């Protein structure tokens, strides 16, 4: 009820963000949703002394027939005092990667009823935009916590500790992650009563509201541990022809990138000669025991592999075709701290961008289970096509960031 | 008296870490003092200044300046330092509206808000630092020190925080009134509606009757302008739009600054008259910054004028924008990298057109440069119509399909449909995803010396085919491109290829149709001209058998 005093990081000023164009139905929504955040003195209007902006637009969350606002904070919160002040921060937990289920809820409604430091709000500025710019934009700031900022679940973070206080007592080996607008609550119980559980939880959340969230019910069914890594994998036949072993030695000259013994030239040496492509090579004895060793290598973990929490998780990501798409978590190149890959992406064929879009965020997802921070993306499109047409697609509270590759990667091929 | 609401003020403040502006006046001639002297007098009177004290040590310079042929005089107040002193504001007048945008209406009023202006207060903390000194006839007395109470001319906040005044002004009445729109450009208001002039006029007279409540005067007898108006560069007419008129000189000879207002004219004109083109008009300033330069103009230029003469031959007029009806967009391929586009509801009545540019680059294909073109256009359509126009495009289905599924990068266009109006966008060629049977089999190679410039490309094959050329002035990524155009050279309608180049296939891969080196260009030719390519590419130095071969066999 009184605000915790919040500053930007020294010598660098508020956000001052081009608000992109908005369709007419966006517009609309926001309108009616900002109509009402304003009665409820969740927004104020602002006047012209007030420079700052951040861009806002409006998305459907999975399975929801409605509207909500969403805001990108990505500026801002760069710029936003890490809050370190109680905590240095939790220690990220390693048991929720571990669990057979984790459910993410929208808690985000909860930030509305904690006010927002006065000094700070101006920076929270926000522009709805008019069509063809026949009216002014519309103009609000934040008289509470934002959902998508990075100072809202720090300065909450006591409350919501009190909350879920009574919680962990009665069920202590339920791990609780808080990310953004989400929280995480991972168990090894089977599905039918751990979703009963989760129902549980939202009463907890609504008697203390009126001491209704718009989006509080829904949840969204991970398994972590069933999730699928992609160790390297070498064609066992019969019948090798040249094409096959080409193949073979330029994916195994790659892998000794990653893995320190491979050997290449006793298969190589089955190259000798100007041959057809599509000429059978019996492999010899040599060439055999040299492919055996070489998936024994491939076997095991790369060596030297961790994390370091100082540096930035990069995901790159290969389009396959089909529907199938391959990326990879690392840090630093050759170490790979995750692998994956998705043929899954829902009633999206047709459209690339919008399984590009679905692929970024169950990446992103991953990564916050995992360690807890998300991942800045290589993305295999052109700048203008993805910035034209990923809000369109796009269903999470958060953002990361992200960079484009024009360059056509030769490794696609190897995770293929 | 009738009270009056007062306008709510707006706080401002200077820069962090700054402080108010302190500028030496400028010596003035006694008939000039005289004029400013009256002047104030009068802005005195009317609220708008007030007299201040020896306290206030900020000063700004003030000028009186002479309309021509003639005894009268206008005050000029030089804010130039108090603005580079003053707090950033929003900016709302970033966007105008386009004209396509617009809707037609039936009745249009426009009020002068002028007399409104200066009824806006300024910040009284901030008074303080507008204060300005008339200085006195022959210095022998202190100057006269005002400070301005409302928004000064040509200070950095005024238009900003007037326009935000009479906003929030507005809005109830708008609101209340939602059969009228109202638009505010500087001085002016825009108010439109479909209904009769009877009750349309009524309607002004109930907004000059609201406006009046914060004592604002808008203007009775009617100003003696009528459509067409002159706005922002435009022509506006009831049922129609253009451009204001364009008209491309006679010229002997044509310098840097003749083609840039020609540019100028003409990107101008395109977003109305279809198929401009600027691309080699454009082309003669490259790398070229010397302003008085005459330039010679190619004959390839002098076709692209006089086909815009032609087309600027006669007026072309945009319609407006009606909701009721779908959004159509087509585009055609000009060539050179140049797209044209109109954007449309009914059939030959455009609401505006267009034109898109190829991205410098290395290499390119007409495929990346519509889908480019698409997204533009698609930005464009949401800025001023709050949606994406359907498309009409000049490529197949069957194209569109062969070259997403098999584009190593995500794409993507809205919903579209083809039309045949040739050029059509078409792939030129697809190389294969496997190896052929019964196509020869040519392992391609090509090295230079760093020093010499000296280099090798060949090929050695599985008949025993066989080449090695010697080249002169080259490097090892020309080398390895002479290698593969070789073996295209020599091959049969179906050939399997082989290399070890990574910048080869990296070029290859991103499929260019046209490119900037005239290498890949004879390349891309050769592709053309097959029935199937599979190119398999090995790492180079593994002792790869014919690869080795001719790897030696080119570094000799
Ligand atoms: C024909 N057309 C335009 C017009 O006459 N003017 C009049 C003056 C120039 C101008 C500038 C911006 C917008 C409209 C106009 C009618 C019209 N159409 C509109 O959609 C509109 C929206 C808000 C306010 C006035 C408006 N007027
Ligand atoms: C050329 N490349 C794929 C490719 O770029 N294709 C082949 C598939 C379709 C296509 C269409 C237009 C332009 C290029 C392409 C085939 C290939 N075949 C190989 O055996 C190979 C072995 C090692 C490394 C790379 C390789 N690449």
């Amino acid at each position: 009820i009184e605000t915790v005093p919040v500053k930007l990081k020294p010598g660098m000023d508020g956000p001052k963000v081009k608000q992109w164009p908005l369709t007419e139905e966006k517009i609309k929504a926001l309108v009616e949703i900002c109509t009402e955040m304003e009665k409820e003195g969740k927004i104020s209007k602002i006047g012209p002394e007030n420079p700052y902006n951040t861009p806002v637009f409006a998305i459907k969350k999975k399975d929801s027939t409605k509207w909500r606002k969403l805001v990108d904070f990505r500026e801002l919160n760069k710029r936003t005092q890490d809050f370190w002040e109680v905590q240095l921060g939790i220690p990220h937990p390693a048991g929720l990667k571990k669990k057979k289920s984790v459910t993410v809820l929208d808690v985000g409604d909860a930030y509305f009823s904690v006010p927002l430091d006065e000094d700070f709000r101006k920076y929270t500025a926000f522009t709805i935009p008019s069509i063809n710019n026949e009216t002014p934009g519309i103009r609000y700031q934040y008289n509470v916590l934002p959902q998508g900022w990075k100072g809202s679940p720090a300065i909450f973070q006591s409350s919501m500790t009190k909350i879920l206080e009574p919680f962990k007592k009665q069920n202590p080996d339920i791990v609780i992650y808080q990310y953004m607008d989400d929280l995480y609550v991972g168990s090894d119980l089977e599905i039918g009563q751990h979703r009963t559980k989760i129902e549980e939880l939202r009463q907890h959340l609504l008697r203390w509201g009126l001491t209704e969230p718009p989006f509080l019910w829904m949840g969204y069914e991970l398994h972590p541990d069933k999730w699928t890594v992609q160790p390297i994998v070498l064609p066992e036949k019969d019948s090798w022809t040249v094409n096959d072993i080409q193949k073979l030695v330029g994916k195994l000259n790659w892998a000794s990138q990653i893995y320190p013994g491979i050997k290449v030239r006793q298969l190589s040496k089955l190259l000798r000669g100007t041959k057809a492509l599509t000429e059978v090579i019996p492999l010899t004895e040599e060439a055999e025991l040299e492919l055996a060793e070489n998936r024994e290598i491939l076997k095991e973990p790369v060596h030297g592999v961790y994390y370091d929490p100082s540096k930035d998780l990069i995901a790159e990501i290969q389009k396959q075709g089909q529907g199938q798409w391959t990326y990879q978590i690392y840090q630093e190149p050759f170490k790979n701290l995750k692998t994956g890959k998705y043929a899954r992406m829902r009633g999206a064929h047709t459209n690339d961008v919008k399984q590009l879009t679905e692929a970024v965020q169950k990446i992103t997802t991953e990564s916050i289970v995992i360690w807890g921070k998300t991942p800045k993306f290589k993305l295999p499109i052109q700048k203008e096509t993805w910035e034209t047409w990923w809000t369109e697609y796009w269903q999470a509270t958060w953002i990361p960031e992200w960079e484009f590759v024009n360059t056509p990667p030769l490794v696609k091929l190897w995770y293929q | 008296m009738v009270p009056i609401s007062p306008i709510e003020t707006v706080p401002v403040k200077l820069k962090p870490g700054m402080d108010g502006p302190k500028v030496k006046q400028w010596p003035l001639t006694e008939e000039k003092i005289k004029a400013l002297v009256e002047i104030c007098t009068e802005m005195e009177k009317e609220g708008k200044i007030s007299k201040i004290g020896p306290e206030n040590p900020y000063n700004t310079p003030v000028f009186a300046i002479k309309k021509k042929d003639s005894t009268k005089w206008r005050k000029l107040v030089d804010f130039r330092e108090l603005n580079k002193r003053t707090q950033d504001f929003w900016e709302v007048q970033l966007g105008i509206p386009h004209p396509a945008g617009l809707k037609k209406k039936k009745s249009v009023t426009v009020l002068d808000v002028g007399d409104a202006y200066f009824s806006v207060p300024l910040d009284e903390d901030f008074r303080k630092y507008t204060a300005f000194t008339i200085p006195s006839i022959n210095n022998e007395t202190p100057g006269i020190r005002y400070q301005y109470n409302v928004l000064p001319q040509g200070w950095k906040g005024s238009p900003a925080i007037f326009q935000s005044s009479m906003t929030k002004i507005l809005e109830p009445f708008a609101a209340q009134n939602p059969d009228i729109v109202i638009y505010q450009y500087m001085d002016d208001l825009y108010v439109g509606s479909d209904l009769e002039i009877g009750q349309h006029r009524t309607k002004i007279e109930e907004l000059r009757q609201h406006l009046l409540r914060w004592g604002l005067t808008t203007p009775d007898k009617k100003h003696q302008k009528e459509p067409p108006f002159l706005w922002m560069g435009y022509e506006l007419h009831p049922d129609k739009w253009t451009v204001q008129p364009i008209v491309l000189p006679e010229k002997d000879s044509w310098t840097v600054n003749d083609i840039q207002k020609l540019v100028g004219k003409l990107n101008w004109a395109s977003q109305i008259y279809p198929g401009i083109k600027v691309r080699q008009l454009s082309k003669l300033l490259r790398g070229t910054k010397a302003l008085t330069e005459v330039i010679p103009l190619t004959e390839e230029a002098e076709l692209e004028l006089a086909e815009n003469r032609e087309i600027l031959k006669e007026p072309v007029h945009g319609v407006y924008y009606d909701p009721s009806k779908d959004l159509i967009a087509e585009i055609q391929k000009q060539g050179q990298g140049q797209w044209t586009y109109q954007i449309y509801q009914e059939p030959f009545k455009n609401l505006k057109t267009g034109k898109y540019a190829r991205m410098r680059g290395a290499h390119t294909n007409d495929v990346k440069q519509l889908t480019e073109a698409v997204q533009k256009i698609t930005t464009e359509s949401i800025v001023i119509w709050g949606k994406t126009p359907k498309f009409k495009l000049p490529i197949q289905k069957e194209t569109w399909e062969t070259w997403w599924t098999e584009y190593w990068q995500a794409t993507w266009i809205p919903e579209w449909e083809f039309v045949n109006t040739p050029p059509l966008v078409k792939l030129w060629y697809q190389l294969e995803k496997e190896p052929i049977v019964g196509a020869e089999t040519f392992y391609v190679d090509g090295a230079a010396n760093r020093e010499t410039k000296l280099g090798k490309a060949g090929y050695v094959t599985n008949k025993g085919r066989q080449k090695v050329v010697p080249l002169t002035n080259t490097t090892n990524q020309k080398t390895e491109l002479q290698a593969i155009y070789l073996a295209l050279q020599d091959s049969g309608l179906e050939v399997n290829i082989v290399t070890d180049s990574q910048y080869a296939l990296g070029i290859i891969q991103a499929q260019p149709d046209k490119s900037e080196s005239e290498l890949v260009n004879q390349i891309i030719e050769q592709l053309i001209k097959k029935e199937k390519v599979y190119l398999a590419w090995v790492p180079a130095h593994k002792g790869i058998g014919g690869n080795e071969q001719v790897d030696k066999l080119v570094s000799a």
